[PDB]
């Protein structure tokens, strides 16, 4: 009949709106940047954002890219089930302190499970190791946290390729570098998927962080494309 | 003290399997034995739906089996029609992240949830013909995981919180709670005549609850990890359960325990959707190894597969009609699967 | 003499290896034609960029072929045509090849937006500049020393009015790639992983850059009849040849046929259809 | 259903020994990876060590090195914590905790206030 | 402390679900076997539909 026809032909334009609505949108879909971030208890994620009720959200855009910061803030303690979720984000930033009970090693546990996870093994880390003036005076002060909370930093010694602090005390560096490695070595024992960690010091509180968070994910896509283009 | 109420608890647990095991009389795999088989199922996707540019969680037939409703990570609520192929609205998401989502049986509201903890309510019929938000459902703590449209005033969600609530669109506010969940309240399921439901949680445990009143009544733990699906059979006296051991389960309410297992040495990966045919003899089953199986619902052999999705399979729906199942993945694509002779 | 037939040999073995790899190029570009046509899960500008590039394959191979067929009015036409198509097909080669090099750096190095609305500037580019390149050429061939089709360029006012945009595309290619080999070197010196990493780049340097070393087939296309005295002689003369057909070939291969996820769907579906089947 | 249920613990006094065993009564044991929790009386939870699926891969949660020592046996469904050279920061309860989902390497939530396939207390003294 | 009051509400739970009484197993799947082959015959998936009819055709 021809009110069939009407209707058909009135389903085709709302498609055909809908279809031009879509692609508007993907290509603002395909040029923003998501990223999670994921600390682990109280570790500077407050003063984090600063300086950048169930999810949070900052839109921060650097050098005409645009970015999403997700904050789970309002989420029960049980992470296995709406992590899976953010399996699609380019990055997932963790903030761990490097200072109830030893939150480095809790730290750790959360790391390797995020790293192993069979729908984020295709996702990359990045690591900012904040409280580092907290961990300075902590070491200098004698306080027994580290050469007791972690058997091995006793036969460990700062490795001769980096060493960039002016003036830093030694020992501090050491544990920097000791947490570091301890991480890195997380990181590098399963090559199972296609994903890297970028573990920076976050020391300083000023506007170095995003700085940092761009450029590591500007490496992100570059190796993301070179890998589809097989280059990589 | 405390030590007196755990012995009381577990002598309970001992009365309640022993009574389980009384009432254990025959098995229905070995009443099932001289029953035809039935036989291959070939089935082959009729459409595909391409519209969604992120991995989709949700989908949701209409009552008239014949529009769709489907939910993605990019914040889109895309329904389709699926006998033309044609969208008929895109509901553009406050929140990115929905996990959720359901299709009222009058087809007028559509509900959607996820991270944020809210339910967001959407009514299609509007006098100026665009979409917006009837209402917002707050007071769940955790992440909103499933959504069921008891009726078209009354919904009831399943949250991450270890809490279910029945609430009521018209005031907004929670008419009945109902605790008594240890996890992640993951799936839920109405029954057919909507009088009770089965909400299946992480605790690998089951429960049986009663709107009208608000309190459980059967638990079910015959499974050994988290709940991932769940589905009433189509009588409304038994339901089965998919899980992280990939084994489904069929469950009896009157025989309030387990009937026969689904499990398949070959397959090791979780199970993410459940559904019933309409007659209730086969068992679709989504699972992790990106491949739909189906089962024959009291034979326990694999009539099936549903493979051609590219990424996991992590919804599935079949239509009330009962033509045609409809399976959306990660890779943001629907297919609706059909069989001919 | 014995020399002489020894010649005639190796002369009559080159010329049908390079029939056999004209032949085999023409085979695995329609594989990859039918592949990236059929298989539907591959859409995208990348695949697109890809499938434009083999069917400039498809025109190359095809029109070189035909005007070696028919090489001895209508023979006449026949010749002139297809020697027009042969010299607008090694234009379009080279400008796809260079289409698909910005189209990677513009991916790997600008920042921010990532459009993928481009595309059309891209086939603009890719299908029009070797017209634009060639029409002259064959309007000043035509008014002016217009010989029977084709013979070789007798003025390098002739020569250079159809090579010099030849080396200017692969020029911007060599510059461009030299650049991407930068970035994947900051790339594998960031790691530092081993030295099988280390030769890795220097490994899809020369396997992505053998079409620009096709140069020299451009350059010495125009065979002799006769070879003159000598053993480079014919050792070249066997050399761009074989250098030719292999370059078609592995452009076909690996270009498009290493890609993962291409081999992963072509395993699926067959996977899936021998289930289907049984 | 799962039902873990522990053994061993009591008062021991400083560098004694002490034996800890799980009992696991509802899954197949061999497929998950189970590892121990403790809960010192002030502090929260603290994860302590672990165990692969065959007891390939095992890890200590530091200052506990060397002297404790974790083994399962999938014949009888039951793990156990040989546990040596006590000290008073020992005092604690412990929990014996499984990964929630089998023949994956990776476990999320097991140092949490309200986890469900932990069992219930092992009270541990020392002084 | 909390303890007592989540020990009280289970206790009280199970016992509320102990007090109801059970069915044969044998008669839920004999049940379920007659439901099923009652309606076997308004199937659309269990006896595939001839094309004709068929929505999705």
């Amino acid at each position: 009949t021809e009110d069939q026809r009407n209707e058909e032909k009135a389903q085709r334009e709302a498609n055909k709106k809908i279809e031009k609505q879509l692609q508007k949108d993907k290509q603002v879909y395909r040029a923003t940047h998501r990223l999670l971030l994921l600390g682990a208890g109280e570790s500077g994620k407050n003063t984090i954002v600063k300086q950048m009720s169930g999810i949070f959200e900052t839109k921060f855009q650097v050098d005409k890219v645009n970015f999403h910061m997700f904050d789970v803030g309002a989420q029960r303690d049980e992470r296995r089930k709406w992590i899976q979720c953010f399996n699609d984000v380019t990055a997932i930033i963790f903030v761990v302190a490097s200072s109830q009970t030893n939150r480095l090693q809790a730290a750790l546990k959360l790391f390797d499970s995020i790293w192993n996870n069979k729908w984020l093994r295709d996702t990359s880390v990045i690591l900012f190791l904040n409280k580092q003036d907290l961990l300075a005076e902590k070491v200098l002060a004698g306080k027994s946290k580290i050469e007791d909370y972690f058997p091995e930093f006793a036969r460990y010694t700062t490795p001769e390729d980096a060493t960039p602090e002016p003036g830093e005390d030694p020992r501090v560096t050491r544990a920097k570098y000791f947490i570091r490695d301890e991480f890195l070595r997380i990181s590098t024992a399963s090559g199972d998927g296609r994903h890297y960690c970028y573990p920076h010091f976050t020391c300083a509180v000023d506007t170095e962080n995003i700085r940092r968070v761009f450029n590591d994910c500007r490496d992100i896509i570059q190796r993301m494309h070179l890998r589809q283009y097989e280059l990589l | 003290e405390l030590d007196q109420l755990r012995q009381e608890a577990e002598q309970l647990k001992n009365q309640i399997r022993d009574a389980r095991k009384a009432c254990a009389d025959a098995t229905l795999s070995q009443i099932t034995n001289n029953i035809d088989p039935v036989g291959r199922i070939q089935m082959r996707t009729r459409r595909t739906l391409r519209g969604h540019l992120a991995k989709i969680y949700a989908m949701h037939w209409g009552t008239d089996s014949r529009l769709l409703v489907s939910a993605s990570q990019d914040g889109k609520l895309i329904i389709w029609d699926s006998y033309t192929t044609n969208k008929v609205h895109a509901i553009p998401l406050r929140s990115s992240w929905v996990m959720t989502c359901a299709y009222a049986p009058s087809g007028n509201y559509v509900a959607c949830g996820g991270l944020d903890n809210i339910c967001s309510i959407y009514n299609l019929k509007t006098r100026e013909g665009n979409v917006r938000v009837s209402r917002e459902l707050a007071g769940h703590t955790g992440y909103l995981s499933c959504c069921r449209f008891l009726d078209d005033n009354q919904i009831v969600t399943s949250s991450g919180d270890t809490t279910c609530a029945l609430w009521d669109i018209e005031t907004g506010q929670q008419t009945t709670t109902f605790t008594g969940h240890t996890g992640d309240v993951m799936s839920l399921s109405l029954a057919p005549d909507t009088r009770l439901f089965v909400s299946g949680a992480c605790d690998a445990s089951a429960k049986l609850w009663d709107v009208r009143e608000g309190m459980c009544r059967q638990t079910f733990t015959g499974h050994e990890s988290d709940i991932n699906a769940i589905c009433f059979f189509p009588n409304g006296n038994a339901f089965a359960t998919g899980s992280d051991d990939a084994t489904c389960r069929l469950f009896d309410l009157r025989a309030d325990q387990e009937l026969m297992t689904y499990s398949h040495d070959n397959i090791i990966c979780g199970i993410t959707s459940v559904s019933f045919s309409k007659s209730g003899r086969l068992l679709l089953a989504g699972y992790d190894d990106f491949n739909c199986n189906v089962w024959d619902a009291l034979k326990a052999d694999r009539a099936g597969v549903l493979a051609g999705h590219d990424n996991r399979v992590s919804c599935l729906g079949v239509t009330d009609d009962g033509m045609a199942v409809a399976t959306g993945s990660w890779d943001s694509f629907l297919k609706i699967w059909n069989g001919s002779s | 003499n014995e020399a002489f037939l020894d010649q005639r040999l190796i002369l009559e073995r080159l010329q049908v290896m390079y029939t056999v790899g004209y032949s085999l190029s023409l085979a695995t570009l329609l594989l990859a034609l039918l592949i990236l046509s059929l298989f539907r899960r591959l859409h995208c500008t990348r695949n697109y960029i890809h499938i434009n590039l083999f069917t400039s394959f498809m025109l190359r191979a095809a029109a070189i072929l035909s005007r070696d067929r028919l090489l001895p009015n209508q023979a006449l036409a026949a010749c002139r045509t297809a020697q027009i198509v042969t010299q607008y097909c090694v234009g379009a080669n080279y400008t796809w090849l260079l289409v698909e090099g910005v189209y990677l750096h513009s991916l790997l190095v600008l920042v921010g937006g990532s459009e993928e609305g481009h595309f059309r500037y891209y086939l603009l580019l890719g299908w029009g500049a070797p017209a634009l390149f060639v029409i002259p050429w064959v309007i000043v061939r035509y008014l002016y020393e217009n010989t029977q089709c084709w013979e070789r360029n007798e003025v390098k006012a002739i020569w250079w009015i159809i090579r010099t945009p030849i080396l200017m595309t692969i020029l911007i290619n060599f510059l461009i790639f030299i650049r991407i080999l930068g970035i994947l070197l900051s790339k594998l010196r960031t790691r530092q992983m081993r030295c099988r990493d280390y030769r890795l780049r220097l490994a899809r340097s020369t396997l992505f850059l053998v079409p620009l070393l096709g140069v020299h087939e451009v350059v010495f296309a125009p065979v002799t009849e006769e070879q003159a005295r000598g053993a480079l002689r014919f050792a070249k003369l066997g050399f761009e040849i074989f250098l030719s057909s292999f370059q078609g070939f592995l452009v076909s291969v690996l270009y498009c046929f290493i890609n993962k996820e291409v081999q992963s769907e072509i395993r699926r579906g067959w996977h899936h259809c021998r289930l289907r089947r049984s | 259903q799962v039902q873990l249920q522990e053994s061993g613990g009591g008062l021991v006094q400083p560098g004694g020994s002490l034996r800890l065993s799980c009992a696991a009564s509802g899954f197949t044991f061999s497929n998950y990876k189970m590892n121990w929790v403790r809960q010192a009386p002030g502090k929260g939870l603290e994860w302590v060590s672990d165990i692969s699926q065959s007891g390939a891969s095992i890890s200590y949660t530091g200052s506990v090195k060397g002297r404790f020592t974790i083994s399962r046996d999938n014949a009888k469904n039951t793990l156990y914590l040989q546990m040596n050279s006590l000290k008073p920061e020992d005092t604690a309860v412990y929990y014996c905790a499984r990964c929630p989902a089998p023949f994956t390497r990776d476990c999320f939530d097991v140092t949490s206030t309200t986890y469900a396939y932990r069992g219930q207390g092992t009270q541990v003294t020392v002084s | 402390t909390a303890s007592i009051a989540q020990a009280r509400k289970l206790v009280e739970q199970l016992k509320m679900e102990a007090n109801i009484d059970r069915i044969k197993v044998s008669k839920a799947a004999a049940d379920l076997m007659a439901y099923c082959e009652a309606h076997a015959k308004e199937d659309p998936l269990l006896t595939p539909v001839p094309a004709s009819e068929n929505p999705f055709r």
